[PDB]
């Protein structure tokens, strides 16, 4: 039985290939004391998190930590799905332009230290285009730690075209919590964070106009919506609900040059070979949980049709499971028959080291 | 599921793909 790990900045999808959804979610995070176990891991961190000092091993996609990322992967074998990683072909995922020599000791770790009988590492996004039932589109994936525009043709990534924003679901928490303190709620402690990062899911939206919904909110309270912080303390929020994620499309509202996401993706196609680019335009797949925001998928069809050539057929594909489309392609490609000859096997490892990872994935 | 299958199965090779300029 093959076993799925989509390994996030912010969370780990963990699971059986052929299973619809992940067995087991939990935040990638080791936490040590603060004070006189030596270390916890994932759940077991965020349960006693007020006394010990949180530390992501993935950053903005990219493994940084190998020791507690270890601690992870050890976590979701024994843990979380209970298994015997001897005993079963693993799949584990990589943002895209994932350093070779990154991918060698992702692979090198599995072989050495948990002795996968055989392993396989592919990208977030074509995993996400995927379970879409798709070999051909470009995928915005926006997680917790990084944003990527991937256009993918027939199953390759086209990394030419690749553009990846360091703007992602953690800095909109951020500047939530920036501008409810200007509101007049301060927010601005460690678990604190926490408090509006359930805020931003709970009552985030994308506008499908900016400057008439700061209209609207300027005009009635009817956009004003009432939260309740685990304790029974209520506070409001107005047009930060769609000031947050508009971010997304004006990263300047955090001091950032860079494009939006509707930009990154026109220009992540106009990159592509000239026959294709249609192709892109209808198949434009959105995945991650910062695509959740209701209105983002009609926002993106606006400002991308404003953008293409005028006749284009644009089309954006938002499934309703897009949180976790990554490890359900993961789930779909490793239980198909004809997978079964891309697994980097032991024997294969063995003969040739870790460089294998570049041949067979 | 079936619908991906084919058209992984028909999925074209590296070099394959460089012919036609998409890929590099
Ligand atoms: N309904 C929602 N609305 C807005 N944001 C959401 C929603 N649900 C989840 N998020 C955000 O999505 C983020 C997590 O998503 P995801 O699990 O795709 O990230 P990750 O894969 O762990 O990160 P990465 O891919 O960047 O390394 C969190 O920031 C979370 O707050
Ligand atoms: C509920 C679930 C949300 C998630 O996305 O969580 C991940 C992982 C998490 C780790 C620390 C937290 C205290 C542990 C559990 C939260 C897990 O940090 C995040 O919440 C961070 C901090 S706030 C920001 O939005 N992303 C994202
Ligand atoms: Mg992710």
């Amino acid at each position: 039985t093959a076993l799925v790990c989509d390994n996030g900045s912010g969370l780990v999808k963990a699971g059986f290939a052929g299973d619809d959804a992940p067995r087991a979610v939990f935040p990638s995070i080791v936490a040590r004391p603060r004070h006189q176990k030596d270390s916890y891991v994932g759940d077991e961190a965020q349960s006693k998190r007020g006394i010990l000092t949180l530390k992501y091993p993935i950053e903005h996609g990219i493994i940084t930590n190998w020791d507690d990322m270890e601690k992870i992967w050890h976590h979701t074998f024994y843990n979380e799905l209970r298994v015997a990683p001897e005993e079963h072909p693993t799949l584990l995922t990589e943002a895209p332009l994932n350093p070779k020599a990154n991918r060698e000791k992702m692979t090198q770790i599995m072989f050495e230290t948990f002795n996968v009988p055989a392993m396989y590492v592919a990208i977030q996004a074509v995993l996400s285009l995927y379970a879409s039932g798709r070999t051909t589109g470009i995928v915005l994936d926006s997680g917790d730690g990084v944003t990527h525009n991937v256009p993918i043709y027939e199953g390759y990534a086209l990394p030419h075209a690749i553009m990846r924003l360091d703007l992602a679901g953690r800095d909109l928490t951020d500047y939530l919590m920036k501008i409810l303190t200007e509101r007049g709620y301060s927010f601005v402690t460690t678990a604190e964070r926490e408090i509006v990062r359930d805020i931003k899911e709970k009552l985030c939206y994308v506008a499908l106009d900016f400057e008439n919904e700061m209209a609207t909110a300027a005009s009635s309270s009817s956009l004003e919506k009432s939260y309740e912080l685990p304790d029974g303390q209520v506070i409001t929020i107005g047009n930060e609900r769609f000031r947050c994620p508009e971010t997304l499309f004006q990263p300047s509202f955090i001091g950032m040059e860079s494009a939006g996401i509707h930009e990154t993706t026109y220009n992540s196609i106009m990159k592509c070979d000239i026959d294709i680019r249609k192709d892109l335009y209808a198949n434009n797949v959105m995945s991650g949980g910062t695509t959740m925001y209701p209105g983002i998928a009609d926002r993106m069809q606006k400002e991308i049709t404003a953008l293409a050539p005028s006749t284009m057929k644009i089309k954006i594909i938002a499934p309703p499971e897009r949180k976790y489309s990554v490890w359900i392609g993961g789930s779909i490609l490793a239980s198909l028959s004809t997978f079964q000859q891309m697994w980097i096997t032991k024997q294969e490892y063995d003969e040739a080291g870790p460089s294998i990872v570049h041949r067979k994935c | 599921k079936d619908s991906l299958a084919i058209k992984l199965s028909n999925r074209p090779s590296k070099r394959e793909l460089e012919e036609k300029n998409i890929l590099p």
